[PDB]
RNA sequence: UUUGAUGAAUAACUUUUCGAAUCGCAUGGCCUUGUGCUGGCGAUGGUUCAUUCAAAUUUCUGCCCUAUCAACUUUCGAUGGUAGGAUAGUGGCCUACCAUGGUUUCAACGGGUAACGGGGAAUAAGGGUUCGAUUCCGGAGAGGGAGCCUGAGAAACGGCUACCACAUCCAAGGAAGGGCAGGCUUACCCAAUCCUAAUUCAGGGAGGUAGUGACAAUAAAUAACGAUACAGGGCCCAUUCGGGUCUUGUAAUUGGAAUGAGUACAAUGUAAAUACCUUAACGAGGAACAAUUGGAGGGCAAGUCUGGUGCCAG
RNA sequence: AUACAGUGAAACUGCGAAUGCUCAUUAAAUCAGUUAUCGUUUAUUUGAUAGUCAUGGUAUAACUGUGGUAA
């Protein structure tokens, strides 16, 4: 699998949950809400267990680092924060931020999560150099700093589209007959 | 305007049978895949050579646009131009039949 | 006594094997100008030995359960000797001639072993808890017993005899052949690699590419933004009175902007080719470029039907 | 080119054609390892290697033609 449904799935707290997720962030799915919960509870399982290995177990100690400095480097986890504490302390709020849609919305290019959303799908958002269009991305920081308008698109670049262009020589067909 | 670059990386010499040797990416920016006889006769006059003996070829273009992986030649003779290819590679440079 | 040196064919025998009656080029030198002599640099063969690819046996080292397995071998020599045949070669491999042995509770032997088994055999698991990928399985068969044939290497089984069993074709005299896929698709090329031949090329249904084949398990889209109008009511909880709260509601009009599914020239592609990656040009306003599946609940007639103590109930 | 020399079918001859699927289960057997071959064989590879008639006879295939038989 990689979507897990949860163990009682239908539940009045489960269901006005994830009302509030997805019409906040701007899904389509349980089924997107539950990847990333898969997902966490598999990190977070792996720091419980950490920490139930003892203080100053070399396993404990080196791959403790290792979990801690790439959350950061995902940026979930926040710079002055370096501890298995905090790592049991997140939740799924956190990964849904860093998604992509929720990226564009927050840094402002576009106005409600939805239209983020079409933009993503409509190739005009190029995180990097390449057009991304897939609306989960998880950004990092350096991107995260990065996202901006594709050069080739006509909110930030070349020519208007086709439905501008069509138009404009539809009044130029207008002024000329 | 287009910055008409193929990256002939992978820069190495073989001069028992004289021809040169490098890979190619292809940094072509709002330009739809330069041809290889256009990029034959680039070749030419940049290593001064001949118009047979320039020799590229398997161009893979990578996304995000003005970037291709493929893999060039060029010989340094005529007849080594001439007999050292495959032909398939002749009739792909129409030399052959 | 040391420093240093040397070693430690005959007799015949036989189907003769041989000591090239074969391809590529020198053109000279000399006089006997015969075209005389002489000659050099490249291929195919042959004598033997070495070496190489192989092959045969062979030393020893290692693999399960079980004594509810104590016997086993001479009943194909079981153990060994000697001699000979046989083999490319030793050796009871085989025969004579003999000796009478060997294995064994340290369990021989025997039984079961699911022995699709195991081998660090195999690359490993660039962090699945032990798991992947490769390689050796071991033998036999190529209608069925039997026998023979070449070649370096075959006991070739897509040679031959006879046999037995099949099954054919015909003018009835004769002749000749060998299961494999499928259920309860058999399209291109030697291009990447390697191989084989008198070998650049020839060839290799080796090796490769492509096409029919939702299953499980993935990522998206089916719309985003704004303006105007018109209305006064919405909504949440309580068993009945009730109570709580507040920008809201409508198949109402209307504006431009975005594009991907598509549609469609090329380039990039490969033996060649499909797809692909790219790429100009078109391409969204609802009866569209027309998503399903399931659940709960009303209301309606000059309508139908049944039961009643009017007009009602079902 | 008055011997031919280009090219070439039929054939002689050289070599390869000994690198195919189905069915049956063994615990020193196999397999893995390690020997030995002063005890054997080897087409091929490479390396050496033989002082002991101005040219002898054949034959075929193919071809020609004639036939047989349902074949």
């Amino acid at each position: 699998k990689t979507y897990s449904t949860p163990k009682r799935p239908y539940e009045s707290s489960r269901l006005d949950a994830e009302l509030k997720l997805a019409g906040e962030f701007g899904l389509k799915n349980k089924k997107e809400i539950y990847r990333i919960s898969f997902q966490l509870s598999k990190i977070r399982r792996a720091a419980r267990d950490l920490l139930t290995r003892d203080e100053k177990d070399p396993k404990r100690l080196f791959e403790g680092n290792a979990l801690i400095r790439r959350l950061v480097r995902v940026g979930v986890l926040s710079e002055d924060k370096k501890k298995l504490d905090y790592v049991l302390a997140l939740k799924v709020e956190d990964f849904l931020e860093r998604r992509l849609q929720t990226q564009v919305y927050k840094l402002g290019l576009a106005k409600s999560v939805h239209h983020a959303r079409v933009l993503i799908t409509q190739r005009h958002i190029a995180v990097g150099k390449q057009i991304v269009n897939i609306p989960s991305f998880m950004v990092r920081l350096d991107s995260e700093k990065h996202i901006d308008f594709a050069p080739t698109s006509p909110f930030g670049g070349a020519r208007p589209g086709r439905v501008a262009r069509r138009n404009a020589a539809r009044k130029a067909e207008a002024s000329g007959e | 305007s287009d910055a008409v670059t193929i990256r002939t990386r992978k820069v190495i010499s073989n001069p028992l049978l004289a021809r040169k040797q490098f890979v190619v990416d292809v940094l072509h920016p709002n330009r739809a895949n330069v041809s290889k006889d256009e990029l034959r006769e680039k070749l030419a006059e940049v290593y001064k050579a001949e118009k047979d003996a320039v020799s590229v070829f398997g161009f893979r273009t990578q996304f995000g646009g003005g970037k291709s992986v493929g893999f060039g030649l060029v010989y340094n003779s005529v007849a080594e131009a001439k007999k050292f290819e495959p032909t398939y590679r002749l009739v792909r440079y129409g030399l052959a039949e």
